[PDB]
């Protein structure tokens, strides 16, 4: 069962350290090397670094300048990035990989870096309500990106519209929606569960008429 | 001929192209026995052939891997083959 | 050492055939390997190709990989292009480095036009005692693209304090998001508030009232 899964971004000041995890499972650890990539909006796909599977020799990208060190715990079967002397050049989603001798066969889910003098922002959140209806979720003026919303701790994935935010004053907002049928919403109260990783906030809202 | 076996040509409409090897290919075993010079694999072949062995598999390199995947563990590769019939003067296809 | 080259977008109807390029600068294409990444929009990218041609069994057979010698350039053949295949197509390869392509944006034609969805909701009572209000519009399930959207305060045109997102793909449609940012004092005044959304002619409006 091959996952790949990044923590520890989110926000940090120009020249300054974060280290990313990229915890591994589903196959044996030592017998793979492991890698880093990024991709901005612009510049798309990008190599970073590049650990073997011995762990006997590491390797960067030429956009790198030796700033970066990629390290690897095969006890805990997570490879790890170290960044040093970060800069507003480096704000990008960086996903973690799994090499396969000439390729990268598996990628991770990817986590934000934000490079920013602005602090973070936790989201203040506000409900939306108006055979089926349709609930909503505010998340207000918040930094960096990412957020989540699910609904019931995840319970109801059906008809879950999730919209994009929208930026002004270098600060996030988006709404989620949920549709499902009046019979359940009367009965059974609605709550979303928006989650801000960079301030580490999560916050539930209970949905009233 | 006693050199490292690196394929050149690949023969067309013959077993090494149908089953697909390109030009670059390091044959380093059949079935088993080790190839590692063409008498290897000359050799090999004829053997296999009187033997009756009508398929078996050839090992082979080809390119080298990405940075950071050295040491990376793979299949070889496994590459099912017909053996030629060496009475009916029939060639594998390739040359350096 | 090297670098790739890609189209930026490109464009195909339904059922049709297409070829993405991926073209290298210097050395030999087929010396160093080369692979073949999808990637809907916000995905992890996935691999199409690798070792050149060689397919990963689950990938759709209509895919295939080749190598033009004649060019220096790595090719992507997609038969009988299906609307699944809304996405970015980044092409891979290496030698001393690791290089990644520009990244080809495939998009499909023949695909059925849908006028928007439109749902709005009024400012959270939690909101409107902070002397705050925020109304909002999403826009979900709609074909092509292109929008244009406007607030009204009594149908009369206010674009003072209007936020609009860019309209993304999640489903095979298209989802848009609008915000109009007030004050609670504001918010009470006109009696009428509208959410004009125009597409491809057809232009559907929902209002919200105090």
């Amino acid at each position: 069962e091959v996952q790949l899964v990044e923590s520890g971004g989110g926000l940090v000041q120009p020249g300054r350290s974060l280290k990313l995890s990229c915890a591994a499972s589903g196959f044996t650890f030592s017998n793979y090397g492991m890698a880093w990539v990024r991709q901005t909006p612009t510049k798309g796909l990008e190599w970073i670094a590049s650990i073997s599977a011995g762990g006997d020799k590491t390797y960067y990208g030429d956009s790198v300048k030796g700033r970066f060190s990629i390290s690897r715990d095969n006890a805990k079967t997570t490879h790890y990035l170290q960044m040093d002397s970060l800069r507003s050049e480096d704000t990008a989603t960086y996903y973690c990989a799994k090499t396969s001798r000439v390729y990268f066969d598996y990628w991770g889910q990817g986590v934000m870096v934000t490079v920013s003098s602005a602090e973070t922002t936790a989201p203040s959140v506000y409900p939306l309500a108006p055979s089926m209806v349709t609930l909503g979720c505010l998340v207000k003026g918040y930094f960096p990106e990412p957020v989540t919303v699910t609904w019931n701790s995840g319970a109801l994935s059906s008809g879950v519209h999730t919209f994009p935010a929208v930026l002004q004053s270098g600060l996030y907002t988006l709404t989620s929606s949920v549709t499902v049928p009046s019979s359940t919403w009367s009965s059974q109260a609605v709550t979303c569960n928006v989650a801000h990783p960079a301030s580490s906030t999560k916050v539930d809202k209970k949905i009233v008429p | 001929l006693k050199e490292p076996v690196v394929v050149g040509y690949v023969q067309r409409d013959s077993i090494a192209q149908k089953i697909g090897i390109k030009p670059g290919d390091k044959i380093i075993k059949i079935n088993g026995y080790e190839v590692r010079t063409w008498e290897d694999l000359r050799d090999a072949l004829i053997r296999l052939s009187l033997d009756g062995v009508k398929e078996t598999t050839l090992f082979l390199e080809r390119g080298v891997a990405m940075p950071g995947a050295e040491d990376d563990v793979v299949e070889v590769l496994h590459l099912t083959i017909k053996v030629p019939n060496v009475q009916k003067g029939e060639e594998l296809g390739i040359a350096p | 050492q090297f670098v790739l080259t890609q189209p930026n977008s490109v464009s195909t109807n339904l059922g049709s055939t297409v070829k993405l390029s991926c073209k290298r600068s210097t050395g030999n294409i087929g010396s160093n390997y080369v692979n073949w990444y999808q990637q809907h929009e916000g995905r992890s990218p996935t691999t199409m190709i690798y070792r050149d041609d060689k397919r990963p069994d689950g990938v759709p057979d209509r895919f295939s990989g080749s190598i033009d010698r004649s060019s220096n350039s790595a090719l992507l053949t997609i038969n009988n292009v299906q609307t699944e295949d809304e996405a970015d197509y980044f092409c891979h390869s290496y030698s001393s480095g690791i290089v990644f392509g520009g990244g080809t944006k495939l998009t499909v034609l023949g695909q059925p036009k849908s006028t928007p969805t439109l749902t709005v909701f009024p400012p959270s009572t939690e909101e409107l005692q902070g002397n705050k209000a925020t109304l909002v519009c999403l826009i979900s399930d709609f074909y092509p693209s292109d929008v244009e959207v406007a607030w009204k305060a009594n149908g009369a045109p206010i674009s003072q304090g209007v936020d609009t997102a860019n309209p993304t793909k999640q489903g095979n449609k298209y989802i848009a998001s609008s915000f109009l940012r007030l004050t609670a004092e504001q918010w009470r005044s006109r009696n009428s508030f509208t959410c004009q959304v125009t597409h491809e002619g057809n232009t559907v409006e929902k209002s919200l009232s105090p």
